RNA sequence: CGGAAGGGAUAACCGCUGAAAGCAUCUAAGCGGGAAGCCCGCCCCAAGAUGAGGCCUCCCACGGCGUCAAGCCGGUAAGGAC
RNA sequence: GGGGAGGUUUGGCACCUCGAUGUCGGCUCGUCGCAUCCUGGGGCUGAAGAAGGUCCCAAGGGUUGGGCUGUUCGCCCAUUAA
RNA sequence: CCGAGCGCGGGAACAACCGAGACCGCCAGCUAAGGCCCCCAAGUCUGGGCUAAGUGGUAAAGGAUGUGGCGCCGCGAAGACA
């Protein structure tokens, strides 16, 4: 962790890095101190709860490090037909077989990025923003049904057999 | 979130555009400002309003003729409009163009005792066949031994009429300001001479 | 087939989870949806 | 003898905290001090057990999942009208009710115990009105 | 003319991160979405809410008995009544 | 083939009421349940789409009018979001 | 046992369930059942072990990677489990 400069608090802990600034509030069941220059996580026993806390924490500072360090990838994919997706504006803009088109804002420590109206990339320092944004956009427009449209994270798109099953 | 207070008069028919108005029209009159209501003093946001200034030796003692800035009395009190805050001046229609749909709130004309029959509107009966005794009567009420008792606010023989009520939306189809009239589609509560007030309503967002 | 009294898993596809406090079947196939009902 | 009877003594007041108690266990002390059962001066028909200032009960604490799953139920006489709110909407808005009720649930019924509610001043403060003593508890 | 619009947490259900359990997982701490339902926002009663609230102005200090400590009484002031 | 739930069916028992508990249907006023008839949210599909199928969630509102029978029920009539 | 002990304490209430055979008086102590945060009188007594659902605060077969101790049975530094 060479572009870290760590932070820890009670709850959370309050991290820097070479992007922007973030923090995971950490259940303080343990204890986390910046020693050297990779942390520890030594949690006050051996429980169950205790466990998943002390593992769920060690990925949270982690994610929070790699995060500062520059790791913003949210890659998406649309695989339909004019389903066009379009960056217009700081705002993403696209037309996925709905009557009309959609329109998503980038908010707080996100941008977007569309290497082209094909396939849609978004920038953020933040694990959640990940899965959660790209999730509301591939939530704008539904995979495949049966045959094959809409948006897709980068998965496989399964099918349901055409000219038949509906008797 | 606007208002001003006013007199029933009229409800006609104004043939504006080439479509027939039932218009009640309203004598909003000049009500002028007075003491006015703060939260930090009240606990709200309003505004006192007196009606039309027919007071001399009959009203006597304190006077918002006090206040700071006079005007005696109207000839019958003043009333309290939420939200309202005016700017120093007197107020009666201007404050309105048409195409402003409003809330009016007004007293209602009363009817006494009322019957169950004309109040919450029931049969009473067979005009024969059974018996001319019930008629016109409630029919029954709750069940037998269980419940046990009878409903609190069951619709029953009682009282209907002398009450307060507030119409919602209606297109002010114009404003007289040269006078005192505020025309819009007909309606309103009350007898052809009784106190209503006009309230901006809530539609859009 | 969601909500029946008995859950299981059918196939070595089919592994059951914990989820709000009830017991939940899950399997890519959601033929085999199950549910603690 | 003949068992002794206390004057018109002294409504001594008093002063307690309220965050990090426990709901249940709090009002149990407070309450039981409304009766004059902590004073040596207790006598069952005369009330003169102290008065309750309560300061922050907004950040009352309390076990359990309680906090949402806590439900408060009022009846009023139309039926259908059983209204019940959560001890969760009891905390945002108008947070006192939940020690005021709390104690009204650990006293007798008797008129007085009544009169000993009013006995009781509860804040989600702190901050009250100063009126007097009021030296602090534990 | 009214239902509404719109606000807040949610039901079934669908998503993110995520260990316990090198994997995976809506969950155990952490979030997001999401019902004609739920609390509202509209309509009305409403301080007998004995807890009896608050706003604004209007009113004279024993008058003759109660000497202390609470009051009693025959007439006034703002008013109110018949 | 098994085990329950509910207490509206047909009933077992004979405890309150024999110095009286006016036993069927219709009318008027209703209300409470949810195991939902419709409306709203949805999962599974032998669900392309439309329509359907079953199962979850969910009472807020709505739950028409005539023929035949004292009729509850039920068949038909024209409608229905129902 | 109630009946004839609807006389007393418990069991919230409660003919027969627990305690218990009530000459009167006593502002005297022990104790039964049952209790000892409070309504309500007395331990928010000491110590160890559990449960996380209002379970406790009233149901089954039957289903489950719920939780915590016990017993067994192969696999592994010559390198297993994922």
């Amino acid at each position: 962790p060479k572009g870290v400069s760590v932070e820890v608090a009670p709850g959370r802990v309050k991290v820097k890095g070479p992007k922007g600034e973030l923090e995971v509030p950490v259940s303080p069941e343990m204890r986390v101190v910046v020693e050297e220059g990779v942390v520890r996580v030594e949690r006050p026993s051996d429980e169950r709860r205790h466990k998943s806390l002390h593992g769920l924490t060690r990925t949270l500072i982690a994610n929070a490090v790699k995060g500062v360090s520059e790791g913003y990838s949210k890659e998406l994919l649309i695989k339909g037909i004019g389903y066009r997706a379009r960056l217009v504006g700081r705002a993403l803009e696209l037309t996925v077989g709905f009557s009309h088109p959609v329109v998503v804002e980038p908010p707080e420590g996100i941008t977007f990025e569309v290497p082209e109206p094909t396939r849609v990339r978004v920038s953020g320092i933040d694990k959640q923003k990940v899965g959660q944004v790209a999730a509301n956009i591939r939530a704008i427009r539904k995979p495949s049904a049966y045959h094959e449209k809409g948006i897709y994270y980068a998965g496989e798109p399964v099918r349901l057999k055409p000219g038949k099953a509906g008797a | 979130m606007k208002g001003i207070l006013g007199v029933k008069v009229g409800m006609t028919r104004i043939f504006r555009d080439d479509r027939a108005v039932p218009v009640t029209v309203i004598l909003a009159g000049p009500c002028p400002v007075v003491q006015r209501r703060t939260p930090e003093k009240d606990g709200y946001t309003a505004v006192q309003l007196g009606f039309l200034p027919q007071n001399p030796k009959r009203v006597n003692r304190p006077l918002k003729g006090h206040f700071a800035k006079a005007g005696v009395e109207p000839v019958r009190i003043l009333r309290e409009i939420r939200d309202f805050n005016p700017e120093g001046d007197t107020v009666t229609v201007e404050i309105f163009k048409p195409g402003e749909r409003v809330d009016v709130t007004g007293t209602s004309k009363g009817r006494g005792f009322a019957g169950v029959m004309k109040r919450w509107n029931f049969a009473g009966g067979p005009d024969s066949h059974g018996a001319h005794k019930i008629h016109r009567h409630p029919g029954s009420i709750g069940n037998r031994k269980t419940p046990g008792r009878v409903y609190k606010g069951k619709k029953m023989a009682g009282h209907y009429g002398a009450e307060r009520v507030t119409v919602m939306n209606l297109e002010v189809v114009d404003v007289i300001p040269e006078e005192n009239l505020l025309l819009v589609k007909g309606a309103v509560p009350g007898p052809n001479g009784g106190l209503v007030i006009v309230r901006e309503t809530k539609k859009a967002a | 087939m969601k909500v029946r009294a008995s859950v299981k898993r059918i196939c070595d596809k089919c592994k059951v989870i914990r989820r709000h406090g009830r017991v939940y079947v899950i399997c890519e196939n959601p033929k085999h949806k199950q549910r603690q009902g | 003898m003949k068992t002794y009877v206390p004057k018109q003594v002294e409504p001594r007041w008093v002063l307690i905290d309220a965050e990090g108690k426990t709901l249940g266990r709090l009002a149990t002390k407070i309450a039981t001090l409304l009766r004059g059962k902590h004073r040596p001066d207790w006598t069952p028909n005369v009330a003169m057990g102290d008065f309750v200032v309560v300061v922050n009960a907004d950040k009352i604490r309390v076990t359990g999942k309680k906090l949402e799953q806590k439900i408060y139920t009022r009846y009023s006489g139309y039926p259908g009208g059983l209204k019940k709110i959560p001890l969760e909407k009891m905390l945002a808005t108008h947070p006192e009710r939940v020690l005021e009720h709390a104690v009204k649930g650990m006293l007798p019924k008797g008129p007085l115990g009544r009169r000993l509610f009013k006995r009781l001043k509860v804040y989600a403060g702190p901050d009250h009105p100063h009126q007097a003593q009021r030296p602090e508890k534990l």
